[PDB]
């Protein structure tokens, strides 16, 4: 639940 | 359409935003490219655009999957990545 949706998260 | 990019101290260098529920165009729940990252790999190897699909990545398939599951993929690369990119498919593509 760290990277979730809606929302964009760098790699 | 495969990008081979060197993954390093800034990630991959890029942002993404797809999946169940974190779907980037309407009706297309895959894995899209939402921001490119200043000096990042897929920025100067990338040869990437914002708004591409990304169908997998090392080959592990990012088609319809969550956007954590999908972002973990990613991030559990080191200094070599196989980039898997289609464009919007399921929708307008560009």
């Amino acid at each position: 639940q760290r990277t979730r949706q809606r929302n964009e998260t760098q790699v | 359409m495969e990008i081979k990019l060197i993954k390093g101290p800034k990630g991959l260098g890029f942002s993404i935003a797809g999946g169940v529920g974190n779907q980037h165009i309407p009706g297309d729940n895959s894995i899209y490219v939402t921001k490119i990252i200043e000096g990042g790999a897929a920025h100067k190897d990338g040869k990437l655009q914002i708004g591409d699909k990304l169908l997998a990545v090392n080959n592990v398939c990012l088609e319809e999957v969550t956007h954590e599951e999908a972002v973990t993929a990613l991030k559990n690369t080191s200094d070599f990545v196989y980039l898997k990119v289609a464009k919007p498919t399921g929708s307008h593509h560009h």
